[PDB]
């Protein structure tokens, strides 16, 4: 299949909600070594977010059942065994993405826009690994996440406008990392508030399409802040 | 407990 | 793995929305060769409906695109090849279900309730095969679906009350088979209307629990008739 | 053009 044919297939799979196919299509295009386009870069992100997302959601449901079974040791034991099977699938998916980022996307990124995007993606997948990490391995995975996020954060502040969706999206997620993973709510709130306040100052400089995109994310920062503040 | 928002967001 | 253990895993898989795992567990319970309990029978039905449903939905979305692309020859060709891949997965799932029915479920069914339920399931899955069937192959597959539904219909009229949910459910599905597969709007409306009216006569003899169950399906019959009659 | 009801139905 041609690399252009693979991209079209991914678009089909996206509409058909067949994310395994979508992710496989985009993994092959990345394997070609050609620099991904914006369109292709977002197809790859959406693909793998939906693939890893199914397991994250399953892990939460099975974990909740495990806490509720303070009764039968066998039932709770079964839930724990099932949760482990889901965790193993989640690690394979994460590793799969992180491997694509180190081998072909991060090294081949020339512009900062793309470096930030991939570094944020690296931070997101280490974060997902840290949610199901073994107690001893936790810290090492948690530190790998932070580093990637912080590196992306430094590049975005120096090279990108505050209204940029990638910079806004990185802040949103990094902030969530502080709150959900590092259990540090004050830092999460300032990060997200700072990112919203900086974007608010430059809204007059955006075009119609740029404005819809940035405001949508800024609202997500506001939604989290309200949830955290109330 | 509930949410918070992260990007990309899952297709429901 | 204990039959009892597999059923608890199937319920776990349903909670986590891992229908692939749920179907595998229920297939294993069925393969043990014993007759299924009502709860086990319901789990197997839900499992395979979700597994087959994903592909039916994907097939409908890809078919839509394949049509609307009268303005691009390559994109339309891409949609056709993808539809064919989805159609192959759908046929395997249906064949796997039909194999379980002939090798273990229909032969071991002792009560009329299960016989009708398995025969209705056989009609349903041949109907799904008929939707993606090749032009010469379709007439034979359509006849197999009709024969299985007809036998289930004949047994339900003799051995079951008009308010029975399985009987009611079979009438709704069989009437839909006439409408969309055989393109017989008259037979489809008459079949649904008769089933509904016969149910109405015995509503007074029903307990509070069988009442929700019966009236829910009767409403689905009324919704279809409204769609067809207006 | 719209989907008529059949049983079992999806969650969804």
């Amino acid at each position: 299949m041609d690399k252009n044919e693979l991209v079209q297939k991914a678009k089909l799979a996206e509409q058909a909600e067949r994310y395994d196919d979508m992710a496989a299509c985009m993994k092959s295009v990345t394997e070609q070594g050609a620099e991904l386009s914006n369109e292709e870069r977002n197809l790859l992100s959406v693909a793998y977010k939906n693939v890893v997302g199914a397991r994250r959601s399953s892990w939460r449901v099975v974990s909740s059942i495990e806490q509720k079974t303070e009764g039968a040791e066998k039932k709770q034991q079964m839930a724990r065994e099932y949760r482990e099977k889901i965790e193993t699938e989640l690690r394979d998916i994460c590793n799969d993405v992180l491997s694509l980022l180190e081998k072909f996307l991060i090294p081949n990124a020339s512009q900062a826009e793309s470096k930030v995007f991939y570094l944020k993606m690296k931070g997101d997948y280490y974060r997902y690994l840290a949610e199901v990490a073994a107690g001893d391995d936790k810290k090492g995975i948690v530190d790998q996440s932070q580093q990637a996020y912080q590196e992306a954060f430094e590049i975005s502040k120096k090279e990108m406008q505050p209204t940029h969706p990638i910079r806004l999206g990185l802040a949103l997620n990094f902030s969530v990392f502080y709150y959900e993973i590092l259990n540090s709510p004050e830092k999460a709130c300032s990060l997200a508030k700072t990112a919203f306040d900086e974007a608010i100052a430059e809204l007059d400089t955006l075009s119609e399409e740029s404005y819809k995109d940035s405001t949508l994310i800024m609202q997500l920062l506001r939604d989290n802040l309200t949830l955290w503040t109330s | 407990t509930i949410v918070p928002a992260t990007l990309p967001q899952l297709t429901p």
